[PDB]
This record gives structure tokens, C-alpha cells and sequence, in this order.
């Protein structure tokens, strides 16, 4: 009486369609806070004067 | 039908000149004291 | 050439059609309910099939 | 010169994707005009004073 475990699993089969595959989402969320920011690039890092 | 009447008698397409008439209600926005 | 305070790099998987669901302030199935992408995101978003 | 047959099936397959499954749409157009706006929801009627 639609009360249904709404947990299902994905089908990733070899059968499916394109729409239907398995993809690999990586979401790195970057932001700049008031603490000191240690995640940075390949920058050549300078003294001070 | 086709048929104009017998007692139909033909006469000039009289008029006359309306004077302030065709005044209605053009919304339902109430108002007071004002000239909407 | 930037500097960030953290990197959270969220790592899952899901279907093609609903590619289009993840995103900043988008809706969706899996958008609402499983992992909703905030409006103010400013990361990047890497999805691989 | 481009007024071929204009009225075209839709294509609602079991192995399509989800983007073009069928979706029966509602659209309740609702709105505020200057007449008299009789039409509500379930509200109790309250007293006045």
C-alpha cells in the first residue's frame, strides 16, 4: 500500500543503455576561508622581504 | 426568410446624437473619492 | 595559482540520465534525497563514465 | 520549402533512456484577477473583529 523500501540498487548491467551506465562523479569542493589556506597548486613558493 | 414584409414602409435611416450614454462598470476595482 | 582552506572530494556513481540532476541548485531524484549539490558551490565538478 | 508534415509521434520505448520515458504533466494555472476571487482551499472560516 505504497509504503516501499525506497533504497533500490543501481542496475549497471551489459545490457542497459547509454543513459544507464555506471559513471565515476568526483565533485571537489574548493573555497577560501579565513584559516590558513594549505590546498594549493604547482606554485613556486617565495621568501619574504 | 427572403420575403420583406408588405407593411414594411420604406423610409430614410433616421438618427439622433447620444448624449452621455454607454457608461458601464469596466473593472471590479473599487474606489472612492477619486476620478479613475 | 590559488590557495584553498579544504577540498572535500565527494566520490560516487551514477547513471547517465542523471547527470544532468547534479548540479549546483538542481533537483532531481537522486538530487533531493541522496546528494544535493549546494547553490554556492565553488569547486569543480569531474565525472568519468 | 520547409512545410513538411509537422505532427510527429513521440517515441515512449522500454530501452530508451529516462529522458524520454513518459511523464504526465499537471500544469494548475492559477491566478489573482480583479473580480471577485471566490475559488480558495480548505480554510476554516474564523470569526471578526
Amino acid at each position: 500500500f505504497n509504503c516501499y523500501f525506497p533504497l533500490q540498487s543501481y542496475g549497471f548491467q551489459p545490457t542497459n543503455g547509454v543513459g544507464y551506465q555506471p559513471y565515476r562523479v568526483v565533485v571537489l569542493s574548493f573555497e577560501l576561508l579565513h584559516a590558513p589556506a594549505t590546498v594549493c597548486g604547482p606554485k613556486k613558493s617565495t621568501n619574504l622581504v | 426568410q427572403c420575403v420583406n414584409l408588405t407593411t414594411r414602409t420604406q423610409l430614410p435611416p433616421a438618427y439622433t446624437n447620444s448624449f452621455t450614454r454607454g457608461v458601464y462598470y469596466p473593472d471590479k476595482v473599487f474606489r472612492s473619492s477619486v476620478l479613475h | 595559482d590559488l590557495c584553498f582552506t579544504n577540498v572535500y572530494a565527494d566520490s560516487f556513481v551514477i547513471r547517465g540520465d542523471e547527470v544532468r540532476q547534479i548540479a549546483p541548485g538542481q533537483t532531481g531524484k537522486i538530487a533531493d534525497y541522496n546528494y544535493k549539490l549546494p547553490d554556492d558551490f565553488t569547486g569543480c565538478v569531474i565525472a568519468w563514465n
